[PDB]
Order: C-alpha cells, then structure tokens, then sequence
C-alpha cells in the first residue's frame, strides 16, 4: 500500500495545509466532519467505522495559527493531539527554532510521526511544506528534517519550501534565515520544490487576473501542484510516477536537487469557456516564464531534467508530440549532456475545483516541474544580500544570544558560497 | 480506484473492428484522408449550386438520348421558342 | 503439447500482457470468466500451449505477473479479462523499484527473485513438455528491465536446453518517457545478449507512426498501442496453438533468423494493418501483402530498413493460401532489391504457412526481420549514453544500490562491440 | 485546413472589424454568444463543446473602441485577451506609435499573435485593418507589420488601408502620417487593397440612395467587400480564388501592391424589385467609374491586372461573356505589355443580409479588385500636400520630440518620389 | 491485360476526372457504392483496364488524385460517385501553388513528387502489362500545370516504353482566367514537347461554342465542360474495353498520328452531338456523324482546322456500324476537301470500328486530328508570353523560388522551334 505523511510547519505551513486539506477533501468526498457517505489511503486512514483522520501533524511555535484550525470548519476532521502547539513563537529567529525553544516540541513532535509510522503499512515519503523566511519555517524546519534523516534512513522526503523574492519581501531578517536553513536542506532534504511569492503573484494579476491577490488565494493554486502530483499514487494512468520515481529521474547530482515548480491552466472561470485548451497549447503555455511558480527567468539557464504531470482525457500520442515540439524549439535551451531531457506522467482524473475557489473546472492541467541552472541566479540573489548585511554585522545579536555563535552563518555561507560554483560547473559545456 | 479513461470521441475502445474485417466502414470518419493534419469528414460547406438550382438539367439525359424511347434557341441566336405573339381563336 | 510459459515484468510489462491474453484468449474462445464459447474443435485442440485445465471447464493461463509497484496490479485486475490469472502468480512487491536499474537487480531483487522462480518451477514442472518462455518488458524503465533481466538471467541457468522469447519495448530517438532511459536500456541490452535465445524490439514511435499513416487512428492510447504488439504474439505461435501446412514453431524461427549467437535482434510488422475507411478497397491478396510487409512503414521498430542490409528474414502467413505466391513474392522481393539484402546468405527471406487464419479475418502475416539497420538504434542509445556517462549524470543514484563504475564501462564496451559487429557484415 | 487571421488596428480597424463579424457570424449562422444552433474554420475557431471563437484581434492605443466591443451583443463571442488595450493613444502622431508608446503593445501583440499561429494548423494568410490617418493605424501599423515580415516570413499578409481623401478629411497632419505609413506599405506588404472614405461615401448616396450615411453604413459593405474575396476558403465554387491567388495575379512588379476595389449591386430594398440583377450587367456596374471605394479615375489611368469575384447563382459562360464585353469596350483601357488581364472567380453561395442594413437580398455579386496606375494619382496629390507643410516645418515639433528626427521625412518623401516614377514607368508603352 | 494507370492533377484534373469516371463506370455499369449491377455480360469482360480488383464484389478506380489545395479533393469527394476512389491515393499538400508554375515544379512541388511517384509505382507494379498513363490537367494553372509537368518528366525517366496520353486544356484565346496564363502554359509546353509521348489539346470556349450552339442550352453549368471532355476520353479507349471488328489501341493511334517525334499535339472533337428539339427530326446513320466529325463548329479546339492543312486523321466509329459505309465515307471527305491534307502522306484518315456504343447511343464516333492549323494556338501563347517576358512583369513572383530568366529564354525558343516546324510543313 502507498501512503505519504504530510508535515506542516509555520504559519506558511499551516495556511497552505488549511487549503491543502481543503483540497484533499474534494477528491475523496470526505466532509469536514469526517465521514465519507478506496483510494484515500495515501492522506486518510480508515478509523473505526466510517470516519478518516488525514496522516498529518500541524506544529508551530505560535498557537494563533494552530487553534484556528481547533475553532475553524475543520474541527472534528483532525485528531486533537495530532495538531502541536507551543507557548511562544520564533519571532523570526532561527536561532529559538532551532536551539532555545525549538527542542522542547521536537521530542513531542517525533513521538507523533512515529505513531503515524506504525499505523502505516508502506511508505512512500513525506511531504514537508514549510518557508525559510521565518524563524520557525527555517528553525523547526531544519531540525525536524534531521531527525526524520536518522530515524528514517532513504526515505524520500519529498520538500516544498517557500522562498524570500527579490522585489518584495515581508521580514527583514529573511536572508539570514534562509542562507542558515538552506545548508541543512541541502545535506536533508532529497527532493525540494522551490516557491517564491512575488511569482504566484504575477500569476494571480496576469493569468488568474485578480488585482488584490489574498495569501489564501495563493495557496489554493499552490495545493492544487501538491495534488497533481501526488494524484499518480491516488488515482491510476497510463503513466504513472511515484515519489520515488520523481527522485531518481530528476537530481542529476546529489546536491543539485532544487526543481522548480509550474502549472497549466491557472485560468479563471469566464476564461475557461474561450480558451481552447489542448494538449499542445498546455504544453507550450507550462514552460513560459509567466506560470513560473518563482521569479527566476529559465531562459538564463538550460534545462537539466524536466518532467510533466498530466491529469485528465491526455491521449498518451499529444503528450508524445508535445515533447518533439518544445525540444525542436530554440528558446527552451537544454544541457548539452541530457537528450533526454523530459519526463511524462499521464493520470487520468481532472482537478477537482475547489467550490468557491477562483480556480475553473478545468479538464486537462500539467503540473511542471523542472531542474534547471537558473535556480543559482535565486541563490546568486540571496547570497548578495547576505554579504550587505553580514558586512555591517546586523541583526547579528539577536542570533546569537539565543544558543548560536559566530561560526554558524560563515560555515552557512561557504556552504552556500558552493552551490553556485556547483551550478556554473554543472551547466558549462565541456 | 480505477477512474474512467478518457472516451473516445466516435466510440471506439478497443480496435478489434479496426484490425480485425468486422463491421465495415465509410472512408469517412478517419483522422485524415489527404496527406496529413485534414479532417476527411469535415471540408468546405456545399452550396446547392447552379446545376442543381436551375431545375433537373444534368447532361446524362442529354448524352444517353432517352427522348426518343428544352431548346436554348430556335433559327436566330437571338429568341428562344414557345415565346412570341398570343394566338387568337376566331 | 509444446507450452510457453509466460512472464509479465513491469509497469510496460503487465499492461502488454494484459492486451496480450485478451487476444489469444479471444481467438480460442475463452470468455473473461474462464469458460470456452468457441464455435470450432481446432481451437480447443492446442490449448495446452498457453492454458491449464482446471476443475469445471476453467482455463487458466501460464502467466506470472511481475512488478514491484502494487498500482499496475490494481489496474490489470479491474481491467477486463482480468480474472483469468492464477491469484498464487500475482506475485511482487511493494517498495516500487523507481524507475532504478540498479535497484531494480540488486537491492530489493533479493527478496523478489526467490519467491517468483518458486511460482515459474511450479508453472515448468506442471507440464510435460516445454517450448520455452515468453516474456515481455521494456528496456527503458527499472521495473521490468532490471527485475526482468535479473529473472532472465537466472531462468536461464535453470532451463538452459529451452528458447527464451523476450519483447523489449526500447527507448525513443524523438522523445523520453524517462529521464535516464540510456543508463536503463545499456545495462539491459548488456544483460540481453548473453541470456536472451532471441529478442523481438518493440518501440512507441514505430507504432504511433503505423497508428497515423496506416491505421489512421484519431486518439491511440496505450490499449491501442498494446494491441499491436499482442497481435505479433499471437502471430508468433499461430503454428504452435492451430495445425498449419508449413508448421513453423518457436525454435523453427531460432535456427533459420539468426547466423550468430550475438546477432538475434528483431524488427517486427504485422502486414494486414488497414484503416476503418480502406477496409473494402483493399483487396487481402498476398502480393499486396507483400509490398505492406516490406514496407519501412509499416515496421514496428524505428530502425529504418533502407538503411542497412537484411541478414535473414522470416514470415508467418496465416490463411487459406497457396504456397507459390508464399515463395514467388518472398522471391520477387529478392530480385526486386538485391542490394538491401546480404550477399553471401542466397535467400535471406523465409517464409512459413499457417491455415488458420486469426478471428474475422480472412489472410494474415507476421513479420520477422534480422536486418543490420539497427545498429543505428544501439548506435543512438551508446550515443546517448557516453554523453551522460562522461559528466556522470543521473549516477549517485545508481551508484547507491552498490553498482560500481566498472560494470556501466563494461555495459558500453558490449554496446560498442555489438554494434561494430553489425557494421562488420553490412560493409 | 485554410484558415486566416484577420487584425484590425486603430479606430477605423475595430469598427470594420465589429461590422465584419456581424457579417461572419451570420454567414455561418453563429449566435452572437458563440454558439452554433467547417466554413468557420477559416475564421472561428472550434473550442470546447459549441464554442466558436474568432481567430482575430482587436488592438488599439485608446481603449474606447474597445471597451465597446467588451460591452455589446458580442461580448462573449470574442476571447477577452484577443481584445488588447493601452493606456494613451497615438493621438494622430506617426512617430509616438512607431517609437515611443507602440513598443510597449506591439510585443504584447506579437505574443497573441504567435498563439493564434500555434493554435492553426495551416495558416494561408493575414489581414491587417488600419487607417494611415491616425497615429495608431499608421505607427503601430508600421511597427507591426516590421515584425510580421521578420516572424513569419514570405507569408500572405492582406492590407485594407483607409487613405486620406482629397476633398473629405477629418485630420489635419494626415498627409504626414498617411506619407510615413506608405513607406512601410513599400517594403512589407504583399498585397495592400486601398480604400477611401469619400468614394464609399460617394457610392451610399446614389446607389443605396440613403442621403445621411454614417459609419455603421459604410463599413457594412466593406465587410461584405473582405467577405467576398475570402469566401472561395469557406464554400466551394466554379472557380476558387483563394488567399495566395491574388499575389501572382495582381503584383507585376514588387513595389506595385496597391490595388482598387469595387462591389458590383449596391441596391436597396424597394429598388432591387425593379431591377434586372444580370450578370451581364453586373460587370458593367463593377467597372463603372463611380462605383470604386477609391477616389480614382481608371480613365486617366491603365489596368495592369483585374481580379473578378462572382457571387451566388453565376453560370460559367456568362461570366466569360461578361469578360469579353469589357475588352471590346474601348472606354476602358488595359496595359499592353498585359494581355491576359481577367481573373475570374466564381463562388456558389449568395451574401447574406444583415438585419437592418440598407443593402437587400440579391442573387448575384462581383467583386472586383484592379491594379491600376490610376492609383498613383492618389500618391501625387499626398505628395502635393506633404510637400507644403514640410516646406517650412509646420507640425514638425510634435514629431521632433517623440524620437524620430527630422531625417525620416527625406526618406519617406523620396521614397515615395521613386514610387511615382515607378508608376510611371510601368504606363509606358 | 492492357491496364491505364490515371492520374488527375488540380482544378481542372480533378474536376474533369470526377466527371470521367461518371462516364466509365455507368457504361461498366458500377453503382456509387461500387459494386457490379449491369445486365450485358459485354461489360464484364474487360474492366481491369481501368478498375482494380476489391475484396466484397467491388470495383475500384485506377486513378491517383494530386492537388495542392483541400479544396478539390472536398468537392470531388461530396459529388456522386466521389466514394469510389481509394483513400490511398488522395495524396496533396496544404499549400498551393497560387498559379506559380515553378511554386509547384521547384519548392512546393519537391515535398510531393516523391510523395505521389510512391502511389505511382504502387499502381504500377500492381497490373501486369501497362498500357499507358492518362494524365488530365490544365495549362493556365500552376498546380495541374507545374507540379503535373515534373510528374511527366518524372514518370518519363521510370518508364520510358510505356504511352503517355495528357489531356491538358489550353489558356484561352479570348477571355483569360488567370492573368499569367502565357508564363504558366509556356514553362508547361516546353515541359511536354520531349517527355509527353501524345497530347490532346483541348479549350474551354471551344467547349463553350458546341454547347451553346449544338447543344442549344440556355445556362449550361460548368459539368457541361466535363461530360464532353469525358465522352471523348472514353472514347480513345474504346476498343481496348470493348471488342470490335477493327481495334484500335492507344499505341496504335500513337503510331499513325504522329509522324515527327516532335509533332504530338492533337485537336479531338465528338460526333454525334444534338439539341433536344433536333432529335426526333435527325436520321442517325454513318454518313450524318462524318459531316458533323469534320466540321469545326464541333471541333473542340481553338485553333480552326480550314487554316491549316491536315497531317494525320483518326476515327473510332463506335456501334454495329457497316464497315464499307466508314470505307466510302472516309475517303469521301479526302477527294472533296483535297486542299486541307498534307500531300506527302497518302490515306491520311485512320480508321476503326467497336461494336459497343456508349449507354443510350445507337450510333457513336471519335475524331482527333494532328493538324498545322494548331500552330496558331501555340503562336498566340508564344506572342502573349513575349509580350510579358521583355518588360520582365510578373517574373519577381518565377524568379524569386529559384528560378533565372535563362529557360525563360529557352522555352520560348522550344516554342518558336515548335511553331516554325509546324509552319514549314505547312508549305
Ligand atoms: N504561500 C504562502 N506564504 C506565506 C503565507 N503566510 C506566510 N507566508 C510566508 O511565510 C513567511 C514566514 O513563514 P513562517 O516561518 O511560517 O512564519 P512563522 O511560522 O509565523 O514564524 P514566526 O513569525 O517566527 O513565528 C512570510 O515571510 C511569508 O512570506 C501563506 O499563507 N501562503
Ligand atoms: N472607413 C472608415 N474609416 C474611418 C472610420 N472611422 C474613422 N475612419 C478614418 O480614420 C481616420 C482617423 O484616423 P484613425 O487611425 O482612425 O485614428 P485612431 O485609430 O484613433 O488612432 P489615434 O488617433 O492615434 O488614437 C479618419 O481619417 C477616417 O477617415 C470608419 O468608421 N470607417
Ligand atoms: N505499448 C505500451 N507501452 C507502455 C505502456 N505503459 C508504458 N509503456 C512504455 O514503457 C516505457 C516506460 O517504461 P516503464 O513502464 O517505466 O518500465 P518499468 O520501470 O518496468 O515500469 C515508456 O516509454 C512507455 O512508452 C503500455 O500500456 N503500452
Ligand atoms: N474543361 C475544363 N476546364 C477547366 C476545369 N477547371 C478549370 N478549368 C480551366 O483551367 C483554368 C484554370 O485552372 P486552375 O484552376 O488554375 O488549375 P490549378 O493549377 O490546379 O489551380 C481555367 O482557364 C479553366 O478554364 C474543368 O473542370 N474543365
Ligand atoms: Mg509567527
Ligand atoms: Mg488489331
């Protein structure tokens, strides 16, 4: 049997899980109390008679976020003690979530996936959601994938993380978070998927065209990339792709695992009837710059890897031409070593539109997610900053008062300093 | 949970008829009939036209001469028969 | 009483198979449920090659279902005519194999292979006599090609004296279905030539370019893809399951297609393949036959035949047919272009007579070409592989199971010497 | 499959644009929501389950124009992103849709155009719809058209330009922009069919015999005028004369393109009962010199080649008799290095009739398309009045500070120079 | 066993072959559907020298379609019988020429030779003994005319022993369809005069002159064109479908009408030929078709044959016909008009007799005729394409594909050469 457990930390964390669980809801027909009126095994496990609980924790620091998941629509779905809370919040420090306060919740905290561990017949990986740009996302985050590393060893722990974007940014103190999250996620983490805010943004104002985009509308979309992905495990297709599968097929090297992220047909409800949305169109429309999920041009960079998700009436032969046509293309540009540059996965079930969501009933939708050079111009981004502020040694104290010394951040950042250097060498031609 | 695989647009799951002589069909109702990317069944609308228009001339009547089991002009390019002067009895 | 044991490896594997016994079983006429409805004596009389007899008139068929990702098992079962197969056969895993070769043979291989070759013994010790096996995989992914060459490899051991019939479902030159599709496919092919008696090469773009310009079909899906295959599987044993004049069985095509032990890959055509439009203007004579099985077309592998020379070709025609236009048109194909074919071999086409012609239809062939124009497809694919092996692309990953460097260098030296041995007689 | 995407720029482009598909959905008996209660596949294109969109775009710096469309009948017939908008308009300046506002569109433009060319399958050709008096029609026009010659090379591109007329004119630096839009007309056009409003205005006044014509009435039989010629993709005939016919039988020479147009029954309602529609007829009031859209005399000038498309019940024979009766008149004049100058077309289907409209049913239509050197005397008076307000730099200042500078007018007014001693030339016997 | 593969090429071929085989397949007796429904056991006997053998009792067209435009292959397939014809051989391209000779002899046309020489040779292998190619085309056009000149030279080379019998219509004397009819006809001409082994010139205003003058019709649709053009193309093959007491085939008529390699360009026409009003009053016997044969007002071509004198005659009477009246009224027609036959040649006229009139006609006869009065049609395309040529108009859109004004030069010496041989055997 396939399962995945599903680990939420953060306010990102828990906000994207609020529409994640949303989500998973729809495609199984489980009401917020609980009870369905068989392939739900991958989120829901079977609990008595006739009620499924979702196999995942909600942990954060700050009990704001959490109980408004207890008093929210979904009270009776999760299981009390699976939701963890704390007394204080990070405050944006990694140094509380990884030292000071952040390893009273963690030993709680495994005791919970363990239990989910041994109610669970196989797994196949965990999904871990959670954003370097706060103290909690980068502090918890970083510990929590470390002991799921020694307690379960070659475990694919499939990651999506949230990133700071360059033109807006919400927290000051967001390089030094993420440059210190990123050299654990590099050792950790197997397979990560990079999002950025300001990207979804755009894609909200271009394609989704709302002017005032809310963050529970940017997490609709994100959950829908979660979903179609993980439908090949749910629902059966022509092609499918487990999470081992995206593993082994998509990090060409070891430490050269950070995969973007793209849909197809983010399209609003009057647009949908207009738009005459083929197999081919969808294809083209993915590997624009425009339905990037992170706002890094890949036109800068070649493509090492790229794999496609279907979900809906693909015939196997549209998604074969769809393949000839972006290849023969001179704009899409690939490493000069990796022909094979492409991967498909066809699954049979459409996306299933969130009522009341901005999102359309859509038949046919591609869940893009590529590994390309142009995610160091991210990484060039955020190690700039980095050396501003380090400079000056600001908003330094605060780190360091609470656990860390002053070894942490130049270790972090020669770490990262050769990740750059591992992203030119990769993508130069020999 | 098995969901249904996508229907074919003309009804057809599972080539049997295709390869197999059963149930022959109209060199219609194929992907294309030219040389590629060509609808066959679906080309430019029909008109009724001239021909069929302007009464039942076709000239296989005119060819295959069934009169013995109209004229254009009698005598003068210029008129044609059965139009003159009215006949006045008495 | 010449039985095939047959094994399914794979995602590629169970779903070619799954087609597979739905059309030998619609031939002899067992029903989804296990019952026979056939309407003549010949078709119940050569059962014994692909069905056991059980008690109450059902058949069930010599058939192992192999994979490790629990999700294809789900879909053969739900799909019709699936609850022909023995439930003791379903036998797999459940880690899924992740599109890894290495994983595929090494790892969870282990635990696998000990508990399958149990159910294959059980399945040769059963009947009296054997014929050989029948398999079916892809070379492209790791869930039939390394978990089939690890079974291949080891059958062979056991059963040395009988024929092993694979179909290898290569990797594509204009697309990829998988990201590491030449790592997949040159340790397979590595693991082919020794193992494999004889290996029939099966690719997507040969049958979706027959699936266009001959069929003319407006949506194949992988179930129109399956069909085309498992119409060659049939086709294949037609003079094993029904009596014929010229009866050509499974060793009968080993001996006259291949010169040499390390030359015994095949492109493949099934010759009536028609539109539903041409069905009454094409006229089921065997010249016409003929020209459609020599057809670069209508091959359904992507090697193009133009290219290299013929070693030795073989036919298997189906039907009330008489048996000068069998060799006349197999003769006039000779002299037509004798430059495509090999010089010292006088007459490389071969030919052999079936009476019984498939359901419905009235005259059929099977074609079986040994031709020196696939190298160019071991060509691309050792291309292919350099250029990744090289930088060491896609590596860490196989390197992990416990495949060390020297065994992917010794997979490109088979590669490199298998395809100057087809150069060394097409020159 | 034939298929074209039609683009309107400017003012005047979305307003025969909307006129046009009045016509086009009731042609094929589209609703205007778009759904039908394979001649379409010229046009629209099939989307979903009954949808029907057009494979067209509405581009303009003002978006009063197109707001229009976004609120009318045809609100759900058009997809929302065809209809592009900008913020300033040109405002009547060649330069500020050439340089400074129009590159902030024309890669936005481009962009749609690139996914109506993907959706097609076998694109035949293109229509541009603009007008050289306005800033719009002519800057963005010329910037559009450069990248339409770089993007799809050697491919058919149809140009229904408005001039300005000699006497009627609604601007007053429309000599500046219809002469600077010319020289883009020169180099990147294949086939540009002139219009004129005056000629149209003309045409309504003694033959429809309406005496206060608007807009709405003049573009209505321009939209049967483009709807002619583009019908032999839509429905079988005699003799189909398609897209890439008109370019090898109405271009002798490569700067040559500009051609003349004339719809043959322009009747009304009350009037058409009287009348004898004949085809015999009907090609003596195609070639008669006041019923052409361009304000032209083909008897100062010389037919290089002719283009005849007949409409509706049109045997084979009188349409040859017509053709013949021409020749033997001896008012009208034909080149003589060009002896085979007719080109016939013949179609089986009658135009439709909008509801409303001045025109009534009839059974038979020409449409005639003429290369003449007539047409040079269109570019003789341009240069006249060109020549007088850059003879001491009047309305130069507007265009001095948007970017081009005062050398692009030499070259516009030299190479339409060598545009009139080409016409002249070419009349030599 | 003297078969005719067809070929029809554009506007003009298709429109023209879709009328052709209406008037083959009724006198076989073929319903739409394609089978066999005739009474006489006369029709039976040859038909495979135009139909080809099909599975289920049908018969179906040797004829290959060739277009560069969708257009046409739409409306022959929408008329009656427009299913009869394979799917197979429905072979064009999506471009068309737009009346651009060399768009579709250079650039367009190079994608498609090797596209419809493929079905060529199909049809080809397929009969056993070819007794010519029969070619329908036009020569104002550019797609019949550009890409149906390289199918000559191409088919030439392949098959040099074997008829070819084009049946191309000639740009007009006096209205012009298309305006670069004089560039398009002369590029084609020069392109027949070496490769073509008999022409059959053919105009639409000479049709337009019969049919409103014999025919007496108040609006005679463009199908009128057709069915003259296709009693007179089965009218050449009559002895080859039916028996007689004479026969005649298409290399016999080759033979006796073409003295010079160079001089194969024939002017045909169609004898018995009434209005409605004229037939009860008309005593159809031989000698009333042999004054209405050598009139020209029922000739069908441009050219008037009084100008110039006659080379070679042919007549194939059709019907039970009294071979002594064919004698006395053949030699008739020489002694009264001496003036219009070529002095060097005794017994210019040749004649034949089949014993099967067409469906409906008693009595029924075809005239071609090798004359020098058809160097006045070839002299007035000559002088129309000089007049284009010295001011180089309307070459931009020739010499922009590849194309220089050297065999400009060229065809318009073949043409001065070809009409000054003519003129010299006037004298
Ligand atoms: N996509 C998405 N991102 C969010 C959302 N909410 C917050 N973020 C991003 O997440 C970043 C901070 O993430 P967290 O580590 O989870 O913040 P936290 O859990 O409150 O950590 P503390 O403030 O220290 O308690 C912010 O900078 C936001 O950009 C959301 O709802 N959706
Ligand atoms: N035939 C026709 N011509 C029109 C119509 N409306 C305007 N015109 C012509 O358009 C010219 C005005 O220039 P335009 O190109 O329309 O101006 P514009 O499109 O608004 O461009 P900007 O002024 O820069 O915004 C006038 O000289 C008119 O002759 C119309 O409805 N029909
Ligand atoms: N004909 C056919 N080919 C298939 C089917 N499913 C997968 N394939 C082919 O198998 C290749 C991928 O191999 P894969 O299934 O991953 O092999 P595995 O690792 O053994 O499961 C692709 O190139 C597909 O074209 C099917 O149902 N029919
Ligand atoms: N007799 C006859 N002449 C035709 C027919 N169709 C076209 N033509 C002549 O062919 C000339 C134009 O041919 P065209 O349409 O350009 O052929 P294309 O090259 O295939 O496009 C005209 O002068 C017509 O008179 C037909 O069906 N019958
Ligand atoms: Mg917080
Ligand atoms: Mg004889």
């Amino acid at each position: 049997m396939r399962e995945v457990i599903s680990i939420h930390i953060g306010q990102a964390g828990i906000q994207v899980g609020n529409a994640c669980w949303e989500l998973y809801c729809l495609e199984h027909g489980i009401q917020p109390d609980g009870q369905m009126p068989d392939a739900f095994n991958t989120f829901f496990s079977e609990t008595g008679a006739g009620k499924h609980v979702p196999r995942c924790i909600f942990l954060d620091l700050e009990p704001t976020v959490v109980d408004e998941v207890r008093t929210g629509t979904y009270r009776q779905l999760f299981h009390p003690e699976q939701l963890i809370s704390g007394k204080e919040d990070a405050a944006n420090n990694f140094a509380r979530g990884h030292y000071t306060i952040g390893k009273e919740i963690v030993d709680l905290a495994l005791d919970r996936i363990r239990k989910l561990a041994d109610n669970c017949t196989g797994l196949q990986g965990f999904l871990v959601f959670n954003a370097v740009g706060g103290g909690t996302g980068s502090g918890l985050g970083s510990l929590l994938l470390e002991r799921l590393s020694v307690d379960y060893g070659k475990k694919s722990k499939l990651g999506f993380t949230v990133y700071p974007s360059p033109q807006v940014s919400t927290a000051v103190v967001e390089p030094y978070n993420s440059v210190l999250s990123t050299h654990s996620l590099l050792e950790h983490t197997d397979v990560a998927v990079m999002l950025d805010n300001e990207a979804i943004y755009d894609i909200c104002r271009r394609s989704l065209d709302i002017e005032r985009p809310t963050y529970t509308n940017l997490n609709r979309l994100i959950a829908q990339v979660i979903s179609s992905l993980t439908a090949s495990l749910r629902f059966d297709g022509a092609l499918n792709v487990d999470i081992t599968e995206f593993q082994t097929n998509l990090v060409p090297y070891p430490r050269i695992h950070f995969m973007l992220s793209s849909y197809a047909p983010i399209i609003s409800a009057e647009k949908a009837y207009h738009e005459q949305l083929s197999v081919a169109e969808i294809t083209n429309a993915a590997f624009e710059p425009a339905s990037m999920m992170v706002k890094c041009d890949p036109r800068h960079g070649k493509y090492m890897a790229c794999c496609l998700m279907y979900r809906g009436d693909v015939v196997p032969k549209d998604v074969n031409a769809s393949v000839a046509t972006i290849k023969t293309k001179r704009t899409i540009q690939f490493v000069d070593w990796c022909p094979t540059g492409f991967k498909c996965g066809i699954n049979y079930q459409p996306p299933t539109v969130v009522p009341g969501g901005d999102l359309a009933k859509v038949q046919r939708a591609v869940c893009m997610i590529s590994n390309s050079t142009a995610i160091g111009e991210i990484f060039s981004r955020l190690d700039h900053k980095f050396d501003l502020m380090y400079a000056k040694r600001a908003f330094v104290h605060w780190y360091v008062g609470e656990g860390m010394e002053e070894g942490e951040f130049s270790e972090a950042r020669e770490d990262l300093a050769a990740l750059e250097k591992d992203f030119e060498e990769v993508g130069a031609e020999s | 949970r098995a969901v249904a695989p996508p229907p074919d647009p003309k009804g057809r799951r599972d080539l049997f008829d295709v390869l197999h002589a059963r149930s022959p069909g109209m060199p219609a109702d194929d992907s294309w009939l030219g040389h590629q990317k060509i609808d066959p069944a679906r080309g430019k609308a029909h008109p009724p036209g001239p021909e069929q228009s302007r009464g039942r001339r076709d000239l296989t009547e005119l060819f295959t001469m069934n009169i013995l089991h109209g004229d254009a002009w009698c005598g003068n390019i210029l008129i044609d028969p059965a139009r003159g002067k009215k006949p006045v009895e008495d | 009483m010449r039985e095939i044991v047959h094994i399914q490896g794979g995602q590629c594997g169970n779903q070619i198979g799954a087609k597979f016994w739905e059309v030998v079983s619609d031939e002899h006429g067992i029903d989804p449920t296990g019952t026979y409805h056939g309407d003549s004596d010949l078709q119940l009389e050569r059962i014994n090659v692909y069905f056991n007899e059980a008690t109450g008139g059902r058949y069930v068929p010599r058939a192992i279902l192999m994979d490790l990702e629990p999700g294809t098992m789900d879909s053969v079962r739900s799909g019709p005519y699936g609850q022909i197969f023995r439930p003791d056969n379903f036998v797999f895993g459940q880690t899924g194999a992740g599109n890894n070769w290495a994983k595929g043979h090494y790892t969870e291989g282990a635990e696998l292979i000990d508990s399958v070759l149990d159910v294959v013994r059980k399945e040769a010790e059963s009947c009296d006599c054997l014929q050989g096996f029948q398999v079916c995989h892809s070379l492209g992914g790791g869930t039939g090609s390394g978990m089939g060459t690890l079974l291949i490899s080891k059958i062979r051991e056991e059963y040395p004296d009988r024929m092993m019939l694979t179909f290898s479902v290569v990797p594509s030159p204009k697309v990829s279905d998988t990201v590491v599709e030449p790592y997949n496919a040159t340790l397979s092919v590595h693991q082919l030539v020794e193992n494999a008696d004889e290996c029939m090469v099966l690719d997507n773009e040969a049958l979706y370019d027959i699936c266009f310009r001959t069929l003319k079909l407006t949506t194949p899906t992988f179930g129109d893809l399956n069909h085309l295959i498992s119409a060659v599987m049939s086709g294949i044993t037609c003079c094993l399951r029904f009596p014929g004049q010229l009866n050509a069985d499974l060793r009968k095509l080993a001996v006259n297609l291949i010169p040499f032990p390390r030359l015994h890959f095949f492109m493949v055509g099934f010759t009536p393949l028609t539109s539903r439009g041409s069905q009454q203007y094409r006229a089921l004579t065997v010249p016409e036959l003929t020209q459609q099985m020599w057809d670069a077309k209508n091959m359904m592998c992507a090697a193009d035949p133009r290219h290299g020379r013929y070693l030795t070709a073989s036919a298997l025609f189906r039907g009330r047919m008489s048996t000068k236009e069998v060799d006349e048109q197999m003769l006039n194909v000779q002299n037509k272009n004798s430059s495509y074919f090999v010089e010292w071999i006088p007459n490389n086409v071969k030919s052999s007579v079936c009476d019984i012609p498939p359901k419905g239809l009235k005259m059929s062939a099977t074609f079986i070409g040994n031709s020196t124009a696939i190298q160019e497809m071991f060509k691309r694919v050792s291309e292919q592989f350099t250029a990744m092996f090289r930088r060491k692309a896609f590596l860490h990953w196989y390197t992990g199971e416990g495949m060390d460097e020297m065994e992917f260098t010794e997979a490109e030296s088979n590669m490199n010497d298998l395809v100057s041995e087809y150069q060394q007689y097409q020159d």
